RNA sequence: UGACGGAGCCAGCGAGUCUAACCUUGGCCGAGAGGUCUUGGUAAUCUUGUGAAACUCCGUCGUGCUGGGGAUA
């Protein structure tokens, strides 16, 4: 249930300043923690990051980090009434469609992409062909891989279409959701890595704070869409950067 | 092909000789390939599979 | 009219390279040249007492 | 701006010729997998 | 221009006896000096002060070169000369 | 200084004048150049003029004055069977 | 149906439907002084602060159609003849007000002198095209016939 | 096909030879629909400075402008 | 029992189709209309067909082009021949010989790439 | 900072000119978002394969040129 | 004969159950072989079919090139 001890700030603490000096690991900002669970989650991995929610650590702002928004296809209505707003109007660093995505940014411009931004935000509809669109290197692993977002708090019923209208506080809404969050992908297997906490923004209670919410919500009964998912017995949680190793808490 | 060979040295050295792959067809090693370091082009009687392993036999 | 002076190295030689005051670009651009010219020699000597 | 005063010398080449938790547990799965 | 052996030289009347003789041509030709008259002449008259005027010499080898009213030419004859090769062999000469 | 010709008014031609003090007034050239009707802006009045004699639509006077602003006036303009029944 | 507006160093076409500005010139290099339509509407003469009339043409303010360098002074009054179609009058702070071919904008085929004080308005006159009224600052509309010599107004 | 006999280019049309004869240099080679359209803006703008037919203004400048002697080095 | 005629325009390498019926004076060109013909530069190389014989000509046909191929320009050509052949092929069959030969004289002394394309080239000097 | 985004740089007053300037110099504390403003290894490892190459020509049987 | 930023629209070749990366950080299972999962970096003329680019149209800007070790925020 609740896990916070001396075993696992005595990590947190060994680790931060492992890494203030260690200089094979003087890039990586990024705390992560490791839940290994005992029986294997069923649910296959598509790559959908589904978003795990904090209570009071917001561990992102959504200002401070570059922000690509993938849209649908005209993509007209969405740049106009999203970036002369002055909701958004400052909000996301480019916004550009599939097409000419897939038009521009081909081979070494890819990863000229994946280093230029930060989160990159696709709309719900044209989410699930970014994988060919936007290569092999956002979806190796989990860093910049895309976010869905709705546009238009809009349902679609069937025998009738969609009226295409953007909504600019909601689309803040939901990026501010998820820059404050933090999120998770799913697998087949028992590991599953969750970044919590960054380098330097947050502190070791804050990181603690927000670690023992995402082992409530990942370990929970209810939020069966999202949340339910560490079905068993979680056995262990590790602790480490994207290029160090694996200090141990709650080993059961 | 890829790695047999660690540079175009060893390439240069090798150029002309006769290859195969396990499946039997035959090639030749062509021209040491310039951007990576130990690769080569060979030309083969017919279309080779990504699945196969190329073999020089040398004594 | 403006009265410039034209910049010019006296004791000229076009065969020779300029001196770039810097040793850092002009030792490993002489280097950058010595290997070409060593390993486009070595190799076409190598690959020819092959054939 | 030279009113037969010509351009100036250049100086000679040889003028300017002259002139402690995390150790534990890396060596604990270090000795881990080698125990194995 | 000559190579002397690791030595550019403009061909002079007086840097030689007889490289002009070794290439074929006469003494009474190699002038150089009288080109850098003509240019300290029409680099120093007003009417280059005032631009209404500018330069193209024309050599006995069909080099034609863009004289500029602006250069302050060498006002000595072997700083001219040094600065000749690099325009014969560099093809532009910079401020 | 403008003036305008025949175009739709009881005054058949119009010459309306500006003039520094927030005053701009309209002569009319044919009962001996009496003032008829005039407007006061909020500075001194440099520049005006009124859309031309075919202006054919919105009628407009501005007025730019030298305080940096400018005013704008303007007066403005079943089925084929049932039918074939 | 459009209005030129001349406030500093801009030049705003302003419409008579919706009364905003439609099409704006920006390109001037000091304060733009006046901006007139040609007798068709077909382009726009606009006299600047350091004798450059700028001709465009309307409703393209991208093509700047020919540019005239006037006098050194500030040219202060541009705009073309009312009958004819392709003189356009100048005057500047230079005493003199120039009625330049706008084929030939490099010498002016008349140059009405005469003049003793900072010449401010021209016009017209609306029967006779000969007829060149203009204004300065010392009272004395003076106006010229322009099949005579031009330096003597008649 | 104005380029298969000896003089039958004297009668492609002579906006035409303006257009080919501006649509060469090492940039625009081949792009004719450029220089039509630079052709449709230059008599739009020749009409609108001297109130008189470009074509006309095009024909005239032809017949001014080519020369009616000239020099061949001697042997 | 509708009269219609089909004929082909061809250009480097476009291809256009004319079904000529008779109809209430629609022309088209993929579907969207004549006016809409692209680069909008070259629309005129497609009126002309029209405007050479007269709108009048066509004022009780309704011609429908369908163009595959070719670039911008190899494409309006297409289209061009098509709607002159495409005419003149209408006004033999179902109209009379004189309207047709008169067109025919008509496109001909326009251009007769109207009508016959360039088609085998080119020369061994 | 409210200045007109299309008056000149000479006519600009005191108070938005300092207002612009204030701007740039505090922009984290003015909620700008941070996205809005942001050599001898070659020479070692070239003589280590200069001396591979020669090396490589010498257990060979070469020359120079 | 520019620089940004959108929009429009046009080909012809090409169809072998075949077509195609590398280096890592760690979790678990397994006797090992290895499997799976997770993770960061480098490279990239994409992957088999839909499609091009030049081009056309539209808004904004506006034409004297470049350097590292030193100095001020």
């Amino acid at each position: 249930d609740i896990i916070k001890s001396g075993l696992a700030e005595k990590a947190l603490k060994a680790l931060i300043l492992q890494c203030e000096e260690n200089p094979s690991l003087k890039n990586d900002k990024d705390i992560h923690i490791i839940i290994n669970t005992g029986k294997k989650m069923g649910i296959n991995r598509d790559n959908i990051p589904r978003i795990i929610p904090l209570t009071k650590y917001k561990l992102f702002k959504p200002r401070d980090l570059n922000i690509l928004l993938i849209t649908k296809d005209p993509s007209a209505l969405y740049r106009e009434t999203l970036t002369k707003d002055e909701h958004t109007s400052e909000l996301f660093k480019e916004i550009i469609s599939v097409k000419n995505l897939r038009r521009r940014f081909k081979g070494s411009k890819l990863t000229q992409l994946y280093k230029d931004f930060d989160l990159v935000v696709a709309d719900y509809r044209v989410h699930h062909l970014l994988p060919e669109v936007l290569g092999s290197r956002f979806y190796h692993g989990s860093k910049k891989l895309p976010y869905m977002i709705r546009m238009s708090k809009e349902v679609k019923l069937k025998r009738q279409q969609m009226v295409e209208k953007c909504d600019p506080i909601y689309v803040r809404a939901q990026l501010r959701s998820i820059c404050k969050n933090t999120s998770y992908i799913p697998n087949n297997d028992n590991c599953l890595s969750v970044r919590v906490g960054y380098i330097q923004k947050h502190s070791i209670p804050e990181i603690l704070q927000n670690i023992q919410d995402t082992i409530n919500f990942l370990t929970d009964k209810s939020k069966r869409p999202q949340g339910g998912v560490i079905k068993g017995g979680i056995i262990s949680i590790f602790v480490k950067t994207s290029n160090s190793t694996s200090l141990p808490i709650y080993q059961f | 092909i890829k790695d047999m060979f660690s540079s175009a040295m060893e390439v240069a050295r090798f150029e002309g000789a006769q290859i195969k792959t396990v499946s039997g067809i035959r090639g030749e090693i062509k021209r040491a390939l310039s951007k990576p370091e130990g690769h080569y082009r060979a030309a083969f009687e017919d279309k080779i599979l990504m699945s196969d392993i190329v073999i020089l036999r040398s004594w | 009219i403006p009265t410039h002076a034209p910049k010019y190295e006296e004791n000229f030689n076009p065969d020779k390279k300029s001196y770039d005051p810097d040793r850092t670009r002009s030792e490993i651009n002489k280097m950058k040249a010595q290997l070409k010219k060593e390993r486009k020699f070595t190799m076409k000597e190598i690959r020819k007492d092959a054939k | 701006t030279d009113r037969f005063k010509g351009d100036d010398d250049i100086p000679y080449k040889e003028r300017l010729f002259e002139r402690d938790y995390y150790q534990q547990v890396q060596r604990g799965k270090q000795d881990k997998k080698i125990s194995r | 221009t000559h190579k002397i052996s690791d030595k550019y030289v403009l061909l002079n009347c007086d840097d030689h006896q007889g490289l002009l003789k070794k290439m074929g041509r006469d003494i009474s030709e190699a002038r150089p000096d009288i080109t850098h008259q003509c240019l300290l002449t029409l680099l120093d008259s007003p009417i280059n002060k005032a631009g209404k005027l500018q330069v193209y010499i024309q050599t006995s080898r069909g080099i034609l070169i863009e004289v500029n009213p602006t250069v302050r030419i060498p006002r000595t004859f072997k700083r001219f000369s040094g600065l000749m090769v690099q325009l014969l062999h560099k093809l532009s000469i910079r401020s | 200084l403008d003036y305008v010709e025949n175009f739709d008014s009881p005054m058949q031609s119009a010459l309306i004048a500006s003039s520094l003090d927030g005053h701009v007034k309209v002569f009319d050239p044919l009962d001996n150049f009496q003032v008829k009707f005039g407007w006061k802006f909020s500075g001194p009045v440099l520049s005006c003029a009124v859309s031309p004699s075919t202006a054919q639509g919105n009628r407009h006077l501005v007025a730019g004055l030298s305080s940096g602003l400018l005013a704008i006036r303007t007066k403005k303009k079943k089925s084929n069977n049932f039918q074939r029944m | 149906h459009d209005f030129a507006v001349t406030s500093s160093t801009r030049v705003q076409i302003f419409s008579s439907r919706t009364r905003q500005v439609i099409k704006t010139f920006s390109r001037f290099k000091d304060v733009v002084y006046s901006a007139s339509f040609r007798s068709d509407g077909k382009l726009l003469c606009a006299g600047d602060a350091t004798g450059l009339v700028s001709v465009y043409d309307s409703y393209n303010p991208r093509t700047i159609l020919l540019s005239i360098n006037a006098s050194t002074h500030p040219t202060h009054v541009t705009k073309f003849h009312t009958q004819d179609n392709k003189i356009l009058a100048t005057a500047s702070d230079d005493r003199v007000t120039r009625l330049w071919d706008i084929s030939n904008a490099y010498e002016p085929q008349l140059e009405l002198t005469g003049a003793t004080d900072y010449v401010r308005t021209l016009s017209f006159i609306p029967a006779a095209p000969h007829l060149v009224a203009t204004g300065s600052y010392d009272g004395l509309i003076r106006l010229y016939d322009t099949r005579s010599s031009g330096s003597t107004p008649i | 096909r104005y380029a298969n006999k000896r003089f039958r280019k004297a009668q492609c049309p002579i906006i035409e030879r303006l257009t080919n004869s501006l649509m060469m240099n090492g940039r625009n080679n081949g792009k004719k629909l450029k220089a039509v359209r630079i052709i449709k803006h230059t008599l739009d703008i020749i009409n609108v400075l001297t109130d008189q037919n470009p074509i006309q203004v095009v024909v005239d400048a032809i017949t001014n402008t080519g020369p009616r002697e000239d020099t061949t080095r001697v042997g | 029992a509708v009269p219609s005629v089909q004929t082909f325009g061809k250009k480097k390498s476009a291809t256009a189709v004319a079904h000529v019926k008779a109809g209430k004076g629609l022309i088209k060109v993929n579907g969207s209309p004549i006016t809409l013909v692209e680069p909008e530069i070259l629309r005129f190389k497609v009126y002309e067909p029209l405007l050479l014989v007269g709108l009048d000509k066509f004022s009780n046909i309704d011609i429908r082009v369908r163009v595959t191929g070719g670039g911008h320009v190899s494409q309006v050509y297409a289209i061009r021949q098509a709607i002159a052949k495409g005419l003149v092929a209408y006004h033999q069959k179902y109209v009379d010989e004189q309207s047709k030969n008169e067109l025919k004289k008509a496109f001909t002394s326009y251009d007769r790439t109207l009508l016959i394309a360039d088609s085998r080239r080119p020369e061994p000097k | 900072a409210d200045v007109d985004l299309h008056k000149r740089a000479g006519e600009l007053t005191q108070e938005e000119l300092e207002r612009i300037v204030q701007i740039m110099q505090n922009p984290t504390h003015y909620k700008i978002p941070a996205w809005f403003l942001n050599h001898t290894l070659a020479n070692n490892v070239e003589s280590k394969l200069r001396d591979d190459l020669e090396r490589l020509k010498k257990i060979r049987a070469h020359r120079g040129i």
